[PDB]
């Protein structure tokens, strides 16, 4: 069970950048998942969330229009593809696996962020 | 929605501390599942506790018996119970809770520093 | 010496030599085998029991309400949501509501309202499958000689895995049996119910259709609850509170819905039933008498009790014995009256006998004896008893 | 200034002269009052309530049993006897059964065999008579000219059958009359009202008479004797001595199903609260001036504080922010198809709508009944008044 | 709400009497009645029983075929017909009122006996009757010496119970003493009453006893002189 | 059906006297209606106690709230109590049951005694016969007892010293209404068996101790 992240880097104002996050060991066709940034010791804000299948998708309201996340449930791995990048973007994003949630409704009602990505550095300037 | 956290505050061994997280109007707290993450300078964090009520409740993997959770409706504010301090406290708690309308909500963050 | 007021009692009579004799053992009947050289033996079935039942469904029947909570939203503004509307604990009803400048909205129209309550069950019933494999016979048996009783003398224990079983009867030797050429009632059809403290087996449809909450499991922590909405009404929303009410206990409404299905005991984690029909193969060949070489008892005799007919025209009769004489055969026949003393009937008990040697001890045997007229003779001689009797 | 959200509302229209309105007052339901020169009003009926009702039937919905005993008799002995078999508060099986040696007869046959159980009721529910002459009618009123947040001067009024006039003072606006006709209570000799655990409701009469529970047609002795206590008890599995007593367990989910599609009303306490109104008044309103006419109009400028809102009736609701010392003053309000100037179209409902604060920045709702097709909300006077367009249907 | 009864009296073995219960002070048509019997210095025995309305009786076996129940609401009167009187039938009879109930059942199905009446006597014997000679007993020839002075009547050898007694036609009663009666062996009984009188009262106050024995039809006035 | 009691029961005053009343075989004092009836001397019998159980009971009109009953399963026997025993208890006690074959059954009757009364010698009269008797050739002696406790006198009748054996008759103790007793005797004589002798002597013996009446001609 393990959350690895990938396409870190610089991108100009304008520029495009395409996220991954690979995700092994479990069914990843289940789970919820979300991606949440964080700038340079500022507070934590989510960004976007995705269903098991991908069928329905929101993102925070600082994004929408631009970031598209997105899942193909056959490699594993979870993807948001950041177009027309701003600065304010300038933070180090996590991948959080939302918890399992079979049906719809969980044992208590949970449906939080148990496992968490390595986390990867974006600078745009 | 909006839920606000105070910036910081320092709480020393042999005493006990309360990590408040005041929410919106907009908000019953009472009703609310309170998700408090755990994070340290550099690490990614993972969770630190989950609380409804004092009947409905768990917490993280790997988490002790020293912190519990407390919930106060005249004051529309939930609580991170940290008791029996250590300065083994480096962690910025983060308070979550979700709505059918913001989709995710983090706090201000809380940095529980030790003298 | 059971079997003596039994209403439903079959007189088997063997043959002489080899020991087959077929019964049919059921609940409330019980059988007398006569054998030619043999000591008539009484056998009953007095239980029989269905152990491990599985089980299947548990239906609530008493509910109770806990911490309710109501979200409301504006027209326009999407569903309302509450966090624990996601908890298999809590029962939630969704439903729109007039909303408009009073309740604090900016339109006029309706909004969407959702009201939870957290769900526990005070009382559940629970019906469980019964597995033909897990019956249990329990068969009494009993010889003729003794006093007035049946309130030696066996018992065994039979399992359609373990048919064959076989009960030494003192100095009368051993009897054995083998049963089952024709078994049962029902299975495979019949769930048992347990209520309260009480017990049916019920139609596998009728439970199947139950309009209570259920869970289809045995247990596991904190079990879940499957249409919860039964037991619980919403009423009355305003808007911004849906009170939430739960429904009073149904114990007395399914009682009802069970007039007319079969009721079972229960002792114990193992279900007792009222049916029976085993079928049994008893062989005797093992079965001395108990003592020929007594010799005719001497003294004389008195009726302790008036002789009394059964249900089946035999006659019942008690004497005392004084003499210390014993132990020794007692003389008994039923003469035609009279012409001199040609036995006329039959006897039930085979070879009455006195037990104890000192001195005044009782014993009970059964006559049966021919239509019209008739007496009761016993003793020898002069100091002889006798009894008229008329029968049917 | 309620029965603005009220989804069954009504506007009466009066008669310009005589004080006459005749409206017809419900629950959950209200009326607008609009007459000529005087001030529109809100009626509605809020609550009914019925005291000191008469008991006239009892049900045992959960019983008990206590000391039983049998009592057993040899064939040709007669029948069986217990003393407590004489007893009201018993309940009693006799039955037949085989008798022989082994239990303890002389004779080998049928003997007779009783068995008694005592009484009694854990839980019951009640009904009651509800009688007209003991109800009572709280109605409230309310005048237009408030402001939104003011939803929650306005009075209350206390009707009767036999005092079925009445008279409200409101402040500056003067009073109004209300002389009412009741019709609906029991609709005539039915309708029972039925407590059980702790919950009411509004039974049919005929229904409550045929409920299959034991019951007592008193209102209570001193230790009650039920009827037909036989159908929650049952007798069954009789040996030769001894026959084995049941009690049925609680009714209450049962009656509850037949409850399904009753009409239910709270009560707190000891006095009956209804949801069932239908009474009839007609209002004089000849002693009900204005509130101000001689103001002057509001000379300056509004401004559209929340979006106006179309009720459910096709009105619309407006309200407006005045800054300005000039209060207090009479508001400019009109409507539709101008390219000035400037034909009123439509009619208000609220009646002379005014500013009621003088300083500074108040705030202030009025209601419109506006024409259909394109329209035109405009407040305020010449210049620097603002406008809102509206389409209606 | 009391009861009392009639028809006592000597009767001979074969012959017959007619006991009556008259019963004043409730309605007496919705109670059930009962007669209970009790030989001298013996215990109680049940001896019939009546419905309120009249077409339900019971009897004890010592007496089914010889005696009959039977009730007239109407005369507020219950009844008990002796016929063929055995000499085991002398006692005094009670009759005695149940318990009333609304029906059938009854709150606590008590059915106990509410009230019992004064009771009569019941003589049955071959013996013939015998009225009794009453003669006084005088003072002791010293009056005025002690306290007070004693004196009283004789009712000598009468057959059958009872003999009543009283003094001054019912007018004294304090300190008057009447014994229970002897039995002597010729089978006639013996009564003696005595009334202690104030020591001086012996001059101006004059005393008769009046005996009266109904089963003879004896009433006599014998008053006592020095 | 039979219904046993203790002919005689004695119970110490002021104390408590736990009355028995045993049901036959037949019968379970579990689920019968008790009924006691109190009887005192020349006087019916009126109902005392109703007992079913300690929440089903009554008292008969006028009895005090001393008194109550209780049953032992065990013994198939009813109780009646009484504390508080008071001297004016001391009369005969009737435990009564229906059933519906025998249709009433009553008890043999426990007689109550209240120990500790005082003991009181009797007061003896010796009457002389009368004239109107005399001239009838007559001439009976009657000794009149009465106010004595307990109740056992022995009366003996003297004729000049000589014991006199022959016409005389004495009665048995009865208890008064004030818990005494009283009893009479007669000596009957012919007028000429009379006048013969000097002197006739009642003489009263009560535990133990004697008075002497005498009359003369």
């Amino acid at each position: 069970v393990q959350l690895v992240e990938s396409g870190g880097g610089l991108a100009k104002p304008g520029g495009s950048l395409r996220l991954s996050c690979a995700a092994s060991g479990f069914t990843f066709s289940d789970y919820y998942m979300d991606w949440v940034r964080q700038a340079p010791g500022k507070g934590l804000e989510w960004v976007s969330r995705i269903s098991n299948g991908g069928g329905s998708t929101w993102y925070a309201d600082s994004v929408k229009g631009r970031f598209t996340i997105s899942r193909e449930n056959a490699k594993n791995t979870l993807y948001l593809q950041m177009n027309s990048l701003r600065a304010e973007d300038t933070a180090v994003y996590y991948c959080a696996r939302e918890r399992y949630c079979s049906g719809g409704v969980c044992y208590a009602g949970t449906k939080y962020f148990d496992y968490w990505g390595q986390g990867v550095l974006v600078t745009v300037s | 929605p909006v839920l606000t956290q105070p910036p910081s505050l320092s709480a020393s061994p042999g005493a006990s501390a309360r990590l408040p997280c005041t929410l919106s109007s907009d908000l019953s707290v009472g009703s609310k599942n309170m998700y408090w993450y755990q994070q340290k300078p550099g690490s990614a964090p993972r969770l630190f506790l989950y609380y409804y009520s004092d009947s409905d409740k768990q917490l993280g993997p790997g988490v002790p018996n020293r912190v519990s959770g407390s919930k106060e409706t005249s004051s529309n504010t939930a609580f991170l119970l940290i008791s029996g301090l250590q300065p083994e406290d480096e962690a910025d708690y983060y308070c979550q809770v979700y709505d059918s309308s913001a989709n995710w909500v983090f706090g201000g963050g809380t940095r529980l520093t030790v003298l | 010496i059971r079997c003596i007021g039994v209403s439903n009692r079959d007189f088997v009579e063997g043959m002489s030599g080899g020991t087959w004799v077929d019964v049919v053992l059921e609940h409330g009947g019980c059988v007398t085998v006569m054998a030619q050289d043999k000591p008539t033996v009484d056998i009953e079935l007095v239980t029989t029991t269905v152990s491990n039942m599985a089980e299947v469904r548990s239906y609530c029947y008493e509910a109770s309400i806990s911490d309710m909570a109501s979200d409301s939203r504006c027209p326009t503004q999407g569903e309302a949501y509450l966090d624990k509307q996601s908890d298999t604990q809590y029962v939630c009803k969704r439903t729109l509501v007039d909303r408009g400048w009073g309740n604090g909205c900016g339109l006029f129209g309706k909004g969407s309202l959702v009201t939870c309550a957290k769900f526990a069950c005070s009382k559940k019933m629970t019906g469980k499958s019964i597995q033909p494999e897990n019956l249990e016979y329990r068969i009494m048996l009993s010889v003729h000689g003794s006093q007035h009783s049946g309130m030696n003398r066996a018992k065994v224990e039979i399992t359609p895995n373990s048919p064959r079983a076989e009960a030494t009867l003192g100095g009368f030797g051993s009897l054995g049996l083998d049963c089952e050429p024709r078994t049962g009632l029902d299975f495979s059809d019949l769930y048992y119910l347990t209520m309260n403290n009480k017990h049916w087996l019920v139609h596998k449809e009728w439970f199947h259709d139950i309009p209570l909450p259920w869970h289809a499991g045995a247990d596991t922590g904190t079990p879940h609850w499957n249409n919860k909405e039964a037991l619980v009404e919403f009423k009355d929303a305003h808007a911004k509170r849906q009170t939430v009410v739960v429904l009073g206990s149904q114990e007395g409404a399914v009682h009802t819905a069970l007039a007319g299905a079969l009721e079972a005991e229960m002792d114990g984690a193992k279900g007792r039933l009222s049916s029976g029909h085993l079928k049994c193969r008893l062989k005797m060949d093992k079965l001395r008498l108990k003592g020929v070489s007594y010799s005719l008892c001497t003294a004389a005799f008195t009726f302790t009790k008036i002789p009394a007919e059964t249900l089946h025209g035999t006659v019942t009769v008690e004497v005392q014995y004084a003499g210390t004489d014993g132990p020794c055969k007692v003389p008994a026949q039923m003469a035609v009256d009279m012409q001199t003393l040609t036995p006329v009937g039959r006897l039930i008990t085979a070879n009455p006998v006195i037990t104890e040697s000192t001195e005044n001890s009782k014993m009970m045997l059964e006559l049966d004896p021919p239509f019209g007229d008739s007496y009761i003779v016993i003793g020898v001689g002069e100091k002889k008893i006798t009894h008229h009797w008329h029968r049917s």
